[PDB]
């Protein structure tokens, strides 16, 4: 079924857009 | 913190917002 999970890449891309001019700071585990 | 919360889990628009500058 679909997924709602936001992961890695996926995630990065998430922040991206909800925090836009903000910006934001990410560090992976891997 | 995120991922637990919106990897393993799945989060809601303002918990994501929460960790923005």
């Amino acid at each position: 079924f679909v997924n709602q999970h936001l992961c890695g890449s996926h995630l990065v891309e998430a922040l991206y857009l909800v925090c836009g001019e903000r910006g934001f700071f990410y560090t992976p585990k891997t | 913190g995120i991922v637990e919360q919106c990897c393993t889990s799945i989060c809601s628009l303002y918990q994501l917002e929460n960790y923005c500058n």
